[PDB]
């Protein structure tokens, strides 16, 4: 996940060329994280050990 | 310092002097002059014992909900000064109480 | 939980204001402690709070001229305030603090902030 709410800001840089940057962030400044279980990853590594 | 006038029996809506960015935890205080302040709401809905159920606040469900103290069935004992003490995730430590609301019915 | 304070009432400018608050009923180890000021015509101003291991953080607005101290030998909360001004002529209240922790994200990432809630208060004493 990327659990912080970001707004897309369109910046004019040329004729037809539109630069889409990150606008004002609202909500909570939170880190992007991934939950790779713990129980399945225990048995996966053990079968990697064998 | 902000006057608000409501009639008897109505639901009083006290808005905070500061607005919400991000997740919040708002504390509400009642301050009669010459009397001790009393805790009404902590963690944005929890009401300690001794506070009647007339006093209520909005829960923190998602973003955009304005922090408002609800006084249903206002009595003569609610004449005081009401405080919104706000914490949030981006302004850091909230050293100041913010603006004070002078309530007179 | 009852808190009863007592102060000197009047000092000359740049002297130390010392108020002594007696706390009775419960143990000292279970709560955080604080001091509250209320200027006349203005709001409530925090002046600081004390921790269990004698660590105090002060207001950037007050420019760190306030010292909050603690003496557990006689079961009381202490205060000292030097470099006083006529703007410090105010009503002082004593209270305790409960450190609340509102989680909004992952705990292991430090995605949380601490807040304090004040449940019991003193009666207030006026010094000039
Ligand atoms: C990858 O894994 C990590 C690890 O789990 C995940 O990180 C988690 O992220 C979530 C984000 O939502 C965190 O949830 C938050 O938890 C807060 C604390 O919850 C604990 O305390 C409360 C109150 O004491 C208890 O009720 C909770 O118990 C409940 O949840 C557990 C979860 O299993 C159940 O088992 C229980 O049975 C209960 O059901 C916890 O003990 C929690 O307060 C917070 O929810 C509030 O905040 C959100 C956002 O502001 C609001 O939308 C929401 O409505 C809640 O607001 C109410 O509660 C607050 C309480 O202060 C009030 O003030 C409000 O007014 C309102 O009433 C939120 O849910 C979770 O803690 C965290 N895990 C860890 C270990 O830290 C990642 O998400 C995950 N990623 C992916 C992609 O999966
Ligand atoms: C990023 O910096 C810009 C600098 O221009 C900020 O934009 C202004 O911010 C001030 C607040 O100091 C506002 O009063 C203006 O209205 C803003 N102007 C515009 C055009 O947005 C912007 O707010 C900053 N963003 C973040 C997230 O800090
Ligand atoms: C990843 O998230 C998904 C949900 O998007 C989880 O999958 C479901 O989880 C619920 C409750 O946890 C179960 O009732 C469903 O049966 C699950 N569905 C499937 C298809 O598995 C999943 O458990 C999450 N995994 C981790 C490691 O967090
Ligand atoms: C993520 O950001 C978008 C855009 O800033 C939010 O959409 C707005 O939400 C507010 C209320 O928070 C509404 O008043 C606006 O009308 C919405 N605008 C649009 C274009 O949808 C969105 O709610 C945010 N989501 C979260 C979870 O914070
Ligand atoms: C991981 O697996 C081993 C062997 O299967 C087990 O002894 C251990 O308790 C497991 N740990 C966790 C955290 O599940």
């Amino acid at each position: 996940t990327r659990p912080n709410n970001n707004t897309r800001k369109s910046v004019r840089i040329g004729p037809g060329q539109w630069f889409y940057a990150t606008g004002e962030i609202i909500g909570d400044i939170r880190e992007a994280h991934c939950n790779i279980s713990r129980e399945t990853w225990n048995s996966t590594l053990i079968q990697v050990k064998e | 310092v902000r006057p608000l006038s409501v009639a008897l029996g109505e639901t009083a809506r006290i808005s905070c002097g500061r607005q919400a960015l991000g997740s919040r935890a708002v504390q509400w205080y009642q301050h009669r002059p010459g009397q001790a302040p009393i805790l009404l709401i902590y963690n944005n809905q929890d009401r300690p014992s001794g506070i009647p159920e007339r006093f209520s606040g909005t829960p923190d469900i998602n973003f955009g909900t304005r922090a408002t103290l609800t006084i249903s069935g206002v009595e003569a004992g609610d004449e005081a000064d009401y405080y919104c003490h706000m914490w949030d995730s981006r302004s850091g430590f909230s050293w100041s109480f913010g603006g004070a609301t002078r309530l007179t019915v | 939980v009852q808190l009863q304070e007592s102060g000197p009432g009047l000092v000359k400018p740049s002297e130390t204001l010392s108020v002594t608050c007696s706390v009775s009923g419960d143990s000292m180890n279970n709560y955080y402690w604080t001091w509250i000021r209320q200027s006349p015509g203005k709001g409530l101003e925090w002046i600081g709070y004390i921790s269990d291991r004698e660590s105090a953080t002060y207001n950037p607005s007050l420019n760190s001229r306030v010292v909050i101290s603690r003496d557990t030998s006689k079961n009381q909360l202490s205060l000292k305030l030097n470099s006083v001004t006529p703007a410090d002529t105010a009503v002082y209240y004593c209270a305790t603090a409960r450190r609340g922790q509102r989680i909004y994200g992952v705990v292991s990432f430090g995605e949380f902030f601490y807040y304090y809630s004040m449940d019991v208060w003193g009666k207030g004493t006026t010094v000039t």
